[PDB]
């Protein structure tokens, strides 16, 4: 999944087939490093790709004045009331209308969505 | 010109009295304004 780097020349490893153990070796084309790797997987490729935005949501968009705000809706963790509310904010998405929360109180950044 | 000359007789014009209506008619169109933007809104509610 990830890229890995040698240890010697700080190039991208690129797998390498070990045509006597039967196993997956990394190595570098600057220099001779080997390793073995846990992934066991060379790539992946996911074309739903419906990546929920709780991981790319910032907490500090809290602080914004041009955002809604509702008091219906407290905040799981801190019970705190007041939470900023916005859309997807994503291009590339087919279709979506559905909300995300922000809590507004300092240092809880809770990030859910109903 | 026969047209025009009775014309002269009975007259044409147009005024606020010609472009303002009743209060009824206004009591109407506001509730149906009001109607509408409920239903927009609850349309957006359902889609949130
Ligand atoms: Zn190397
Ligand atoms: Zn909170």
């Amino acid at each position: 999944v990830g890229i890995r780097f040698c240890q010697e020349c700080n190039n991208m490893l690129y797998p390498k087939e070990d045509k006597e153990n039967r196993i997956l070796l990394y190595a570098c084309r600057n220099c001779d490093y080997q390793q073995e790797a846990d992934n066991s997987c060379i790539y992946v490729n996911k074309i739903t790709h419906e990546v929920d935005e709780l991981t790319q949501i910032i907490a500090d968009v809290s602080q914004d004045p041009t955002l809604p705000r509702t008091e219906d809706h407290p905040c799981q963790k801190c019970g705190h009331k007041e939470a900023v509310f916005f859309q997807s904010h994503s291009a590339r998405a087919e279709d979506a209308m559905r909300l995300y929360y922000v809590c507004t109180a300092p240092h809880c950044g809770h990030r859910w969505t109903e | 010109t026969v047209i025009n000359n009775w014309l002269l007789i009975e007259g044409h014009t147009i005024g606020i009295g010609d472009s303002i209506a009743d209060s009824k008619t206004y009591q109407d169109i506001q509730n149906t304004i009001k109607k509408a933007k409920q239903d927009v809104i609850e349309v957006i509610e359902k889609a949130h």
